């Protein structure tokens, strides 16, 4: 849903 | 008695009881401060191992001498808990963690200025424990100022990474520095429903409070009473929480007392220890130690030096008494709460003030 910040 | 010395480039090893994620060894500490178990903690910081997923690793530990074996390890960090250690017992973290993303479950996002803005949001919602904060430098366009609100199983990170313009930190609610409300309701004959994150056995519901308190994933609970009418549920204390950090519901049933967590207040939070001596109750529990004393208050000062005792028992039995002394049973659990609360015995029964840090 919420997705993390990426990388 | 107190032992604030840290260890550089050192690993404790074995003896383990819990392990999670931190973002510093001074958290780690802290989780050992209050695991009821720990004693000796050991950290990971990203620099000290080369492994993906054993950096920011927290250890905690236990010995029954107080001490372990430990390996040379460069960058690591061990130490002791603060247990002993009077007003240094805090669960007050106000650090913010530049370059760091702290994972959990994602249950609220927005768009906010600054990464104190986003700190304040988390402090001001009762279900938020962690946070992360993307800045305008974050190199994916989407999520410049994101502001996630997190929880997670214990209170700790499911991860941390190591992530440019990200800054993450926890809740200042154990700062008493939340707009949230105290609510000092004890509701008589009254259950709460929702969902239960642990159970223990308490000799009064003020005790089940304290502990929901200082539980990471408790926001409300409900004490059953040692007249309820199930006899092995007798003194349960429920800790409890649901999905929006408020009960859902609430049930009238007779001998049952239920309140909240006293994390958000100020003037009002009690201290991580209850002092009350229980007359006529064992506590049930592992045999650490058994010394003849003179007293029930001599018997608590005795747990309280014994820094692996959690609580106790003063009998008076004459089969535990002799010529001006009657034993003192020094006892632990694995929660830090007694195995069996039993009425009707000439005996009476207390805590370790290991973690007072007031008087
Ligand atoms: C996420 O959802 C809540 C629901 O009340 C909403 O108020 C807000 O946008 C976020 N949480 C906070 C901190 O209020």
């Amino acid at each position: 849903p919420i997705s993390d910040f990426p990388d | 008695g107190c032992l604030t010395q840290l260890y550089e480039n050192a690993f404790f090893r074995g003896g383990d009881v819990a392990s999670m994620y931190t973002p510093n060894a001074q958290y780690c500490q802290m989780r050992c401060t209050f695991h009821p178990r720990c004693l000796l903690f050991s950290f990971l910081p990203a620099s000290s191992i080369n492994d993906m997923e054993k950096r920011f690793g927290c250890f905690l530990k236990d010995s029954v001498t107080g001490t372990l074996p430990k390996v040379h390890r460069t960058g690591a960090v061990s130490g002791h808990s603060l247990k002993q250690c009077g007003h240094q017992i805090s669960a007050c973290h106000r650090d913010i963690y530049k370059g760091v993303d702290m994972r959990g479950v994602n249950f609220n996002v927005s768009k906010v200025s600054s990464v104190e803005e986003c700190q304040k949001r988390c402090t001001n919602n009762i279900r938020c424990q962690f946070f992360s904060y993307a800045t305008q430098t974050f190199h994916k366009a989407e999520y410049r100022n994101n502001c996630l609100l997190k929880y997670s199983p214990g209170g700790t990170p499911t991860a941390i990474k190591v992530l440019s313009n990200v800054e993450s930190g926890f809740s200042l609610k154990p700062c008493a520095l939340s707009e949230i409300g105290c609510h000092m309701n004890i509701f008589q004959h009254l259950a709460f429903s929702d969902v239960d994150v642990a159970r223990v056995l308490t000799p009064d519901a003020f005790v089940c409070r304290t502990i929901c308190t200082y539980h990471p994933n408790c926001l409300f609970f409900t004490f059953y009473t040692n007249v309820w009418k199930i006899e092995s549920q007798r003194n349960v204390c429920l800790l409890k929480t649901s999905e929006s950090g408020t009960p859902s519901s609430s049930t009238p049933q007779e001998n049952t007392i239920s309140g909240y967590s006293l994390l958000t207040c100020k003037r009002t939070l009690p201290e991580p220890c209850h002092s009350k001596i229980y007359p006529g109750v064992d506590f049930g529990g592992e045999e650490l130690n058994v010394t003849f004393v003179k007293g029930v208050n001599v018997c608590q000062e005795t747990c309280t030096k014994m820094i692996r005792c959690q609580f106790f028992t003063y009998s008076l039995l004459p089969e535990d008494c002799k010529a001006e002394a009657c034993k003192c049973f020094l006892r632990l659990s694995m929660d830090g709460s007694p195995t069996r609360i039993a009425y009707g015995t000439q005996g009476s029964s207390g805590y370790s003030l290991r973690l007072c840090n007031t008087g």
